[PDB]
């Protein structure tokens, strides 16, 4: 908001063409630099591999890109990245239900051995105690293993 | 080798990011002692690499037989920010073929674990950090559509 | 589930037993990262069951 | 013993030691009062065992 205000001050100091100019969307890179990151991802799109979960990092209540990957491998759960185990055992609780519901959701008869799960959590620890989005990654696991 | 790129406070130049494709236990190694920028991103890039390994002649048991000494120089992150993912992706793609990667290509980018290349920032310093060191060719993520606007 | 009572080192509680009927190859694993006495108590149970 | 020669800023010397041979695990350790660039080079030299 400072940089916005000051760019307004610069373009006004070259001459007041109006008593009220209007700052509006996409007229910001006209006034400031590049959109420094992409806007909000409320839309995203159906994508095969991983999820993001609702929590609170100690520096903010925010999502974490908990990576999970439906890689075809030797059959494991690869929490790569020295990750919180609550994600681990919640993921086997999920994958447990899925193993009980493999006939339900088009999964193969064996996938606990037939495919791995490359898991990566952006925080080494847990932002919030408990797998605060266990069903989210559960859903993602089901979706990904469903090749969907 | 894929000569990655960094914006350092000691000179704009390329990270000579060499990755080892050597037969062994089958693993990945800590080289610049960084981790949260290079090992996780390389692992994520390696995930999509594990999608369609035999497109590239890659023996599928590479994580079963090929150890990866994967080295981003300046040790830890020089840019203090993931800007160098597709770098280590094409590096291991060249290395795990055990074929000569090209030279005079200093590059940038950040791949995802889903065949996605995420949008990046810190690019102006990278486009600069090539022309300081005799380079006129980089690679950029596609999602950064506003980066050339 | 049954409501297993035990003395955790932080005091008393009910370690109620969630338990899975997962099809597979007959493997038994356990979680909590507990002592092996847990495992062979489970094998003792499983031994009576079998 | 190897003539790992290193020019001192003051004067000039031929840097070398007398060496044992007592192998076994990756902890060759020295309080060499090294510099920070040499510190990170040593941290590299960790995996330079591999």
């Amino acid at each position: 908001l400072g940089k916005i205000a000051r760019k307004g001050a610069k373009f006004w100091l070259e001459g007041a063409w109006e008593g009220l100019r209007t700052i509006d969307a996409s007229d910001i890179p006209t006034y400031l630099g590049i959109p420094r990151y992409r806007p909000d991802k409320a839309e995203t799109e159906p994508q095969v591999g991983t999820a993001q979960g609702l929590a609170w990092t100690p520096v903010g209540g925010t999502l974490l890109t908990i990576e999970v990957a439906a890689v075809p491998g030797s059959g494991k759960l690869s929490l790569t990245g020295q990750l919180g185990e609550v994600m681990k055992e919640s993921a086997q609780a999920a994958l447990t239900y899925l193993r009980a519901h493999t006939q339900d959701y088009g999964l193969p008869e064996d996938f606990y051995n037939k495919v791995d799960l490359h898991v990566h959590v952006p925080d080494g620890a847990t932002p919030k105690d408990g797998p605060a989005a266990g069903i989210t990654m559960a859903t993602a696991i089901a979706s990904a293993l469903s090749r969907r | 080798t894929a000569q990655g790129l960094a914006w350092t406070p000691v000179g704009g130049t390329l990270l000579t990011i060499e990755v080892a494709a050597v037969p062994g236990s089958g693993k990945l190694s800590l080289t610049g002692q960084l981790g949260e920028v290079m090992k996780e991103s390389a692992q994520a890039a390696l995930t999509y690499l594990r999608a369609h390994t035999q497109d590239y002649g890659l023996p599928e048991d590479f994580y079963n037989k090929v150890d990866l000494h994967v080295h981003v120089p300046d040790g830890a992150t020089p840019k203090d920010g993931p800007a160098a993912g597709i770098t280590m992706a094409t590096a291991i793609a060249s290395a795990l073929s055990r074929r000569p990667a090209r030279m005079d290509i200093a590059m940038t980018g950040e791949v995802s674990l889903r065949g996605k290349v995420m949008p990046i920032g810190g690019v102006k310093e990278k486009l600069l950090a090539a022309h300081q060191a005799g380079i006129h060719k980089i690679v950029l993520p596609k999602d950064n559509e506003a980066q050339l606007e």
